[PDB]
């Protein structure tokens, strides 16, 4: 909810101590030795153990031992005689600036019906599935989140389709562009989502690859690309200023590009291994840092991503050419029976398969750079 | 030679609404919009009326 401001540690402590919306449960003879978690579970049936643990471990719920200081306790610590246990209230969470933990609130929303054809499409889309995670081959044209036009299809909309024998639908762990296809990961459970979210933040060891067909050939076969973006809002779209040097408000974008095989100076096949997440880092780096736009990228390589070189295969005047960028070989923490991590791949889309076949290069090949 | 002026007739200039004159981004966006609408028609989506044929 709104009216929640970012608070430093001192500000949070000051607000917590000043607020009068606190309930003090006395520890009597009957609840002396009872554990904190059991006491809270008994006294707050409406709350969930997740909320209990979050509050206790983040300090929103504490105890006062008459010691002149508020002790912050673990869930496994025993209580004591004639001591207070301070717990906030709905008033504490709402009528002030301190935001609550993202569980205790009772927010809810409606549902949405899906057609049998859509469910079958989702089932065919699914690639890998276990008790924790799903990896699906998101197509080219479909978007991930709802578009500026509410009446449009989306992966978020289709999410309930692959709610296999689970009460709650999975949650997307990361998002792809509306023009890029390939693997996308869904966490089945909330704990799985929290654990797997640490993969998609900025990292130094690549775990996924992007196969791209780029017009032109970079001067070097393998290398690293680093660009600092200063995304800002514009009239309708957003401006993306890219610079080589850092800046206070800029965000870095790092990738490792390997030219798997280049036909000639006209076209090339590149693999991008990103160490960072930014709006359109792969496309921007291919277009500017490498000076080799993707074969279907009109947003950056306008009139240059559609070359007359491949007039025999693709019509240069057909601006609807799908982007020749494909997410592939996402590596997951979960291992297999052989002891090695699970690397889920996605088959190349129709256009990239056609281009590879026409150039004579094989399509189904294992990328050793992502073990 | 250089001093001589040359007048270019408007005929050679491409039409304003021509795809050549239009930036490639607009053409790609329109093509992708058409593809998305075709996909929505192919798989029954909510609020999608089948007013077409085939």
């Amino acid at each position: 909810h709104a009216r929640y401001r970012p608070l430093s540690l001192r500000a949070r402590q000051t607000l917590s101590e000043k607020s009068d919306d606190l309930q003090y449960h006395v520890v009597t003879q009957e609840w002396f030795g009872e554990r904190v978690d059991s006491f809270l579970t008994c006294h707050y049936p409406q709350w969930d153990y997740e909320t209990i643990k979050r509050l206790v471990q983040q300090g929103h719920i504490y105890r006062y031992r008459k010691n002149g200081k508020k002790k912050f306790t673990r869930l496994t610590d025993r209580l004591e005689f004639d001591e207070l246990l301070v717990v906030p209230t709905r008033a504490f969470w709402e009528k002030q600036l301190a935001p609550p933990s993202g569980v205790l609130e009772e927010t809810d929303g409606p549902k949405f019906k899906l057609s049998a054809t859509a469910r079958e499409m989702a089932h065919n889309m699914v690639l890998f599935k276990n008790e924790h995670v799903i990896v699906i081959n998101k197509p080219h044209g479909l978007p991930m989140m709802p578009t500026d036009d509410p009446q449009e299809m989306s992966i978020a909309a289709m999410l309930p389709a692959w709610k296999f024998t689970n009460v709650a639908k999975p949650v997307v762990c990361h998002n792809l562009d509306r023009e890029t296809s390939g693997c996308v990961v869904l966490a089945r459970t909330r704990n799985a989502h929290r654990m797997l979210g640490r993969m998609f933040v900025k990292r130094v060891v690549p775990n996924s690859v992007y196969w791209s067909f780029c017009v032109g050939k970079p001067t070097v076969n393998y290398g690293r690309v680093r660009m600092h973006f200063d995304i800002t809002r514009g009239n309708k779209g957003d401006i993306i200023v890219a610079r080589p040097s850092p800046t206070k408000t800029s965000k870095v974008a790092i990738a490792e590009f390997v030219v798997n095989a280049s036909a000639l100076e006209f076209g090339s096949f590149i693999s991008f291994y990103p160490l960072t997440t930014r709006r359109h880092q792969e496309r921007i780096m291919a277009a500017h840092a490498l000076r080799c736009p993707v074969l279907g990228d009109a947003k950056y390589g306008g009139d240059a991503a559609f070359p007359s070189s491949l007039s025999l295969f693709w019509d240069p005047e057909n601006k609807g050419l799908p982007l020749h960028l494909h997410h592939r070989k996402i590596q997951l923490p979960y291992k297999n029976t052989a002891g090695e991590f699970i690397c889920v791949t996605a088959p190349l889309p129709t256009q990239m398969e056609k281009t590879f076949k026409k150039l004579g290069w094989p399509c189904e090949v294992d990328d050793p750079l992502i073990p | 030679p250089a001093s001589r002026n040359i007048v270019v007739p408007d005929a050679v200039h491409a039409k304003v609404g021509s795809p050549d004159t239009l930036p490639a981004e607009i053409l790609q966006k329109r093509a992708q919009r058409a593809l998305l609408m075709q996909l929505q028609q192919n798989v029954i989506w909510e609020g999608t009326v089948i007013s077409d044929e085939r």
